[PDB]
């Protein structure tokens, strides 16, 4: 588990992903020392991943980032090595369309009355700003909530009228993608 | 599994021959054709326009078209007739920066490369990669030009439609032989190999000596691309430029010329 994280240089601008390491655990980035990454429209942590994404590196972000995983068996927390991350002087890195580093999968099966967590993050410069909605034009029962901010959907009591294909968007005025996925229900 | 390669850093060019043993070889491409010391063709369907089923694919190393109809060809010296499998992409920085593959020595600001196979003797392209027979490519320079090319407007369209490592798009119709060079006479022939790893020693080339016109323009769609590097526990977006191989030396090698 304990490896030598070697100092990476990014740059401004610069769309980044911290990758974790492994894959029912729970994940949070701390910076610098214990104790967390202030998250935001700029920086996600995935619960599915574990990785944190940096839409678009300020100078602000220079610093450690090391990633603590919490197993769920118990509340045993097992911190990896920090990895530091500095500024490139050779040049900023300019605008483009998002790109969406982390989604849902393209079909997710849903226990009934469960709880559907979809991420959808993307890194962009300006940052990316996410919308969600159904292929099918129907709009969202009261239910669903947009956690996270906007890259995260949330449907408690997953019951069968909520099967279908959800789609998410990701723009900025440079471009938009788009991530799709059908939710079905299973008792 | 395959092996972690780059156009620059640890994994750079230079340091192909230490994950991939064929990088480190003799009859490698690409080359400096000298015209000095240098020294007939059939294509078959490349007259038509192409389906709307041939799609494109940024691959992180270049951008690819997947020929999704039968293209031919025959002749200049190939061990029988070859079946187009798919088009790749190579270019420099920006304002026309040199980003080909192949010279002399004059270099242009795009090269583009058709692969094929021979389908007398093979199912599919990617079997015969495995089986490390004998493939054939083209080589086609896109040089500058005042005015906009419009043969290549399905092209450009398309690289727009794939900016990032791994997004795909479908073409508009576009008719392949106008991808090549106004005169097709002048060409160059020898043996080679593929110019990313794993470097198989198994290519046939064709380097159409005349080029094709670009704009500036159109040119820019190519800097417009992206890419992915996977460096340590830090992914990162970077731009897709300068993605050519160093030029090789010929060694036992002599080239053709017609």
């Amino acid at each position: 588990k304990t490896r030598m994280r070697s100092t990476v240089s990014v740059r401004e601008g610069q769309g980044v992903v911290l990758l974790c390491g492994p894959p029912e655990l729970s994940y949070a980035w701390v910076f610098n020392e214990y104790p967390f990454v202030e998250e935001d429209s700029r920086r996600f942590v995935s619960q599915e991943t574990g990785h944190l994404y940096i839409a678009k590196v300020e100078p602000s972000d220079v610093g450690n980032y090391t990633c603590v995983v919490t197993s769920t068996v118990t509340n045993t927390r097992v911190l990896g090595s920090p990895t530091p991350l500095v500024l490139r002087s050779d040049g900023v890195m300019g605008e483009y369309e998002p790109k969406i580093e982390v989604q849902f999968p393209e079909t997710l099966p849903a226990a009934k009355g469960s709880t559907v967590r979809l991420e959808c993050f993307a890194l962009g410069n300006p940052v990316p700003q996410i919308n969600w909605r159904r292929s099918d034009g129907m709009p969202f029962p009261n239910k669903i909530k947009l956690r996270k901010f906007n890259g995260m959907l949330e449907i408690q009591n997953f019951q069968q009228e909520d099967t279908g294909s959800y789609e998410c968007i990701a723009e900025n005025s440079r471009g938009k993608n788009v991530a799709r996925g059908r939710l079905t229900y299973y008792a | 599994g395959d092996p972690y390669w780059a156009y620059s850093g640890a994994y750079g060019p230079e340091h192909w021959v230490t994950s991939s043993v064929s990088c480190g070889g003799r009859h490698q491409s690409p080359i400096d054709i000298l015209d000095q010391y240098a020294r007939e063709l059939q294509l078959d369907g490349f007259d038509n326009e192409s389906s709307n089923k041939t799609w494109m694919k940024n691959t992180g190393k270049t951008v690819a078209i997947l020929l999704k109809d039968d293209y031919f060809v025959s002749g200049a010296g190939l061990p029988g007739r070859f079946k187009a499998e798919k088009v790749e992409f190579h270019w420099g920085h920006s304002n026309g920066s040199a980003g080909s593959e192949h010279s002399n020595g004059r270099r242009f600001p795009v090269e583009m490369q058709i692969f094929f196979y021979n389908p007398d003797d093979f199912d599919s392209f990617q079997t015969a990669i495995s089986e490390n027979r004998i493939i054939g490519a083209m080589a086609i320079f896109f040089q500058v030009s005042p005015r906009d090319n419009s043969a290549l407007d399905p092209i450009i369209h398309g690289l727009k439609g794939v900016v990032h490592h791994e997004k795909e798009t479908f073409l508009d119709p576009f008719v392949l032989r106008d991808l090549l060079p106004a005169s097709l006479g002048s060409y160059y022939r020898y043996t080679g190999s593929l110019t990313t790893p794993p470097c198989s020693e198994i290519v046939e080339w064709i380097v159409f000596r005349r080029p094709v016109p670009i704009s500036y323009h159109q040119l820019e769609a190519f800097y417009s691309i992206f890419t992915t590097e996977q460096q340590d526990h830090v992914k990162s977006v970077e731009y897709l430029r300068n993605n050519f191989r160093p030029q090789q030396r010929l060694h036992d090698r002599v080239v053709s010329k017609s």
